RNA sequence: CGACUCUUAGCGGUGGAUCACUCGGCUCGUGCGUCGAUGAAGAACGCAGCUAGCUGCGAGAAUUAAUGUGAAUUGCAGGUUGAUCAUCGACACUUCGAACGCACUUGCGGCCCCGGGUUCCUCCCGGGGCUACGCCUGUCUGAGCGUCGCU
RNA sequence: CUGCUUCUGGGUCGGGGUUUCGUACGUAGCAGAGCAGCUGCUGCGAUCUAUUGAAAGUCAGCCCUCGACACAAGGGUUUGU
RNA sequence: CCAAGCGUUGGAUUGUUCACCCACUAAUAGGGAACGUGAGCUGGGUUUAGACCGUCGUGAGACAGGUUAGUUUUACCCUACU
RNA sequence: UGACUCUCUUAAGGUAGCCAAAUGCCUCGUCAUCUAAUUAGUGACGCGCAUGAAUGGAUGAACGAGAUUCCCACUGUCCCUACCUACUAUCCAGCGAAACCACAGCCAAGGGAACGGGCUUGGCGGAAUCAGCGGGGAAAGAAGACCCUGUUGAGCUUGACUC
RNA sequence: CCGCCGCAGGUGCAGAUCUUGGUGGUAGUAGCAAAUAUUCAAACGAGAACUUUGAAGGCCGAAGUGGAGAAGGGUUCCAUGUGAACAGCAGUUGAACAUGGGUCAGUCGGUCCUGAGAGAUGGGCGAGCGCCGUUCCGAAGGGACGGGCGAUGGCCUCCGUUGCCCUCAGCCGAUCGAAAGGGAGUCGGGUUCAGAUCCCCGAAUCCGGAGUGGCGGAGAUGGGCGCCGCGAGGCGUCCAGUGCGGUAACGCGACCGAUCCCGGAGAAGCCGGCGGGAGCCCCGGGGAGAGUUCUCUUUUCUUUGUGAAGGGCAGGGCGCCCUGGAAUGGGUUCGCCCCGAGAGAGGGGCCCGUGCCUUGGAAAGCGUCGCGGUUCCGGCGGCGUCCGGUGAGCUCUCGCUGGCCCUUGAAAAUCCGGGGGAGAGGGUGUAAAUCUCGCGCCGGGCCGUACCCAUAUCCGCAGCAGGUCUCCAAGGUGAACAGCCUCUGGCAUGUUGGAACAAUGUAGGUAAGGGAAGUCGGCAAGCCGGAUCCGUAACUUCGGGAUAAGGAUUGGCUCUAAGGGCUGGCAGCCGACUUAGAACUGGUGCGGACCAGGGGAAUCCGACUGUUUAAUUAAAACAAAGCAUCGCGAAGGCCCGCGGCGGGUGUUG
RNA sequence: UUAGGACCCGAAAGAUGGUGAACUAUGCCUGGGCAGGGCGAAGCCAGAGGAAACUCUGGUGGAGGUCCGUAGCGGUCCUGAC
RNA sequence: AAAUACCGGCACGAGACCGAUAGUCAACAAGUACCGUAAGGGAAAGUUGAAAAGAACUUUGAAGAGAGAGUUCAAGAGGGCG
């Protein structure tokens, strides 16, 4: 049995000071200091609760190191918005734009008769 | 504590160098008044201020 | 009998009175009547061959120079073309401090200059000169459907 | 309050007497609820039974020792009509 | 009348002293000792501070009115006694 | 006894409730109940000194280191004390205070500042002591906290005075 | 130093609970009594109840007397001495004393960010020291992308480097504020008398950087004709190229681009349940060294590994996607819950991987068994460092999913992705501009770092039974982090010992018969106590009351039945823990210690939970939900302020 | 005999300007922490009884200023120790 | 300007003053040691001798502490010592 101490001077069980038991090649249990569970990024639409796919769930200041391809998925609004609410904002971006041309054509009627 | 400021560590550093006795040759002088160091301070007796 | 206890004297302890001194006071009088952004008062921290305090002092650190003084300093070592003291006009005077680049953690900046890294050609390291507010006179660049001006 | 050489004396130990508790360890048992293994033997097994009114304590403030073993022929301080 | 030698109790209710009652009893007499006795106790009662109620007061508050909660210290001296 | 009646009467005379209650002076109220006996508890009785409606009235399951009462069981609380254990106290080695202290330390009476350790008159009186001990020293403690006085104050209050 | 004659005064002490200093009696007295406890031998030494070492017997018993830190301390740390004084006996002993020695960092904190808040400037007030206020009454930006004449370093080549002035720009705030919040990145072995993530060896890693940019790779070597000649091909030209693959989720080692915009991470509460993962414990083996052996025991005990960072891999998870169309509704959980808004079913994709394996890596470490080096050493050899089963186990962690709120649980630094398309880039190459790709290169200053962390290093005048914030957490019994016992680790019974065992104490117990007669009062003590199994009233706000009350069993040993995985209505194979039943059996003992409710009938008050006089009152008092009025529609109510175009409620209605 | 420190010692107070929230009171910010059990609310599935609203039953579920109780927090009673 | 004020500051002279519990809080390592979080509070403490000649050497004890000696007019002046 290995009753073992902290290696830092933070003596409190705080958000920063969270550990894991790690057996060593000297054959003794000791604490390694676990980096926090950095989460995946979230969609810019902000409706889908499930976080993004193809982007690493990692601490935010780590992403300086990560390559471009680790950080975004290869698509328009890739790594910023969920693909489901991309293809709803492609249709709407077109079907609303189609509806504008029906207004452009119905305006070419109501004045030619007076 | 272990967690010190540089200014306080220089304060303590002076107080340690002031906590040594008289040299034995000092009271062999002509104008001999000093017998022993009266300003000697101990860590249980007097708590240094602070 | 003694032992114990009291009284007195001698001597001896305990204690620091008395008395005798006195490089300290207090009081009165006199002359003088001078601090500081050229960094004051104060504070910190340092410094001696052996030095803790006290004074003396400021990386040139119980002092340098200079003038005077003319042989010590001294607790103990050691090594006259001026020892040592006084004086002090030259120099020097680390850090905080009105405290002054922005902050009090002695933590972070800028610009110009120099030196290493080089052989200007940047980062880097070290060093240096500047960088506080209020105001005054002049300067400079400005601003205004202020007042007008000329096209 | 006593004891400290009648070849005697107390003590120490041991032996009896005493009483207390209630049947030791070991062995033996085709006594044992059974069950497990091998083809009747044999393992685990609370417990019961004999050995066994057994074992254990018992004067330190119990009784008698005449059995062992030593030890005891001292020291100190005072005291007179 | 001589007479204090020796006895004069167990309890219910109340802090009670005072009573009152049950029951025993030879009898259930009365007292004193700083209204014996808190470095002996107990703290129920009073009588600090907290609270509640009744009456009183404009009020703060008041009441030998009722109520609950509320620190009870020291002997090693000298005598006395053992 | 009081529905009812007559008058004075003020703002209107306490309604519903509740009670000798944490509220009743008298008081240990009266009656019942718990007892062998109860100034206790409880349920009733209301001219209630001086009950009463958000100054809240009446209740109330649950709850409470809240205040009372009776009952069963349990007990050294007691009748009535005894024994045992640990640590003390005790004795010794070493170590070593303090409170307190006019002088001090045996009584009875007397007088006295009316309750003497000393005075008066009698009792009488015998070194140095140890563990106890709580009678006394009107023991110690702290210039009474009660009480009154002072032309001494403070916290608070208001229909005090002056702002 | 003094007499006489004059002068002058801080001029005479027993008192003042006088002041200061000293010393008595008490008195060698009270005392050195909290938390179980010490004994034996030896050593050093003048000297031992205490020191040191060995052997005993003990305690703490993982919510510890253990191993570490924060705050505080400031050298107390460690060695070498002496042992005057101090450590309430002692002392060869100490945290005393005196001489010395000791704290090593890009990675661990501080620095940095902002929080509640603090606080300049403008402004306002102010007799004034100053004060208010912190975006409000302010000309509150000293930065870039752009264009010529000049100019300096370099063949002024043409950019770096400059200046004029012309295009271009919100945050709305200086500054401070956390050694527990945000916050890139260091771990493993070895070493000291005292220092380690700091030192040494070895493995990585983060940020920053470079003047004509140091290597490779990507950007980038496609298209279509026109002649030569047996064809590849050679060579002339008109063109392209700021990367590819997957139906998709998304992938590939890079994969241009500014002001602007947009979003994300940073960055979210407590509680419940479930799952995975480790560590730990447990279990059956195999090694190694010890323990026991008086009999029995294939036995009992210890030890039995593998860092950061890459890759691969199980393993979790998905509210991701693809064909596809479901009532006879299906899937699915402990609970949920999901579904034409596309369920089952199949094929994928992604995020997390703290587990396994591999590089690190056996070269170290550990267990051993030996050999040298008289001491000069990280000496050198031989072996081993194993194979399984495990589980509502415990703890930490990563998830899945709920429940509660008139409660919704931080900002900011910082970082990244996206959308835009101003630009830049070269003309078929010796390609260019450019790159979040793989190596390479250089750098990381400053301050803290010793030790105690509490019945002896802190604060209570002290080695004071007080107080003082956290981390790790073994075996048995058990519901249990309860209590008790033991292992690792630590200790010497808490400021003294020896000999007695009186009183009276303090703290424990035990009592015949009675039973509250004691007493203000059942105060103190006692009883009851666990679990299984019965049984459970009045009253009620139907929630409770309730463990009401009141009964029964409990030991040991031995069986029996029932309750499950797994591999291809079955057989085989690995079981881990309980419930139930009956036997047998002991002197009716058995929740055997420990743990651990006395119970009923009423009354008063307060609904309850909460709170309260720290140090005499824990209460019926306060609070409370509920209920009810009252003020106020903002130049307002209510309040503050010396003051103000002031401030709180107010980030309000 | 005064007035002044007025023979010396003595108040409870009154005033002015400063220092403190390391204890404690309260708000706020930011962190950490709280065994093991008992009762068993909503929702949910099956079943049983009758004609619907429905009524009974057995599981499941894990709420609560819930209860027993450790750590922590507090401080009742002994009016114990001291 | 001058006459005028001056319990601070520099350098001086003097006293019917005080003589170490006096005189300034301070004759001395005094605004020191020490106490309080801080504002602030704030001491005690002079003397060997003419000259250290400050007690060599011998001897008991583990040493402290002695006995002899020795210095000096005197240790009846032995390191806080007229």
């Amino acid at each position: 049995v290995q009753r073992l101490t902290y290696r830092r001077r933070l003596s409190y069980n705080t958000a920063s000071n969270k550990t894991r038991l790690s057996r060593t090649p000297g054959n003794r249990i000791v604490y390694l200091y676990t980096k926090k569970v950095g989460k995946a990024p979230k969609s810019a639409c902000g409706v889908c609760p499930g976080r993004l796919r193809g982007v690493r769930a990692v601490r935010p200041k780590v992403l300086m190191r990560l390559s471009k391809t680790k950080k975004h998925v290869s698509r328009a609004y890739g790594g910023s918005m969920c693909a489901k609410c991309v293809r709803d904002r492609i249709k709407r971006a077109f079907l609303i734009e189609e509806q504008k041309i029906v207004v452009k054509v119905l305006k070419a009627q109501a004045q030619s008769q007076k | 504590s272990s967690h010190k400021t540089f200014r306080i560590k220089r304060f303590l550093a002076k107080k340690q160098k002031q906590n040594r006795p008289i040299p034995q040759w000092i009271w062999m002088k002509t104008g001999n008044k000093i017998r022993y160091n009266s300003k000697r301070r101990h860590w249980r007796r007097t708590k240094l201020g602070l």
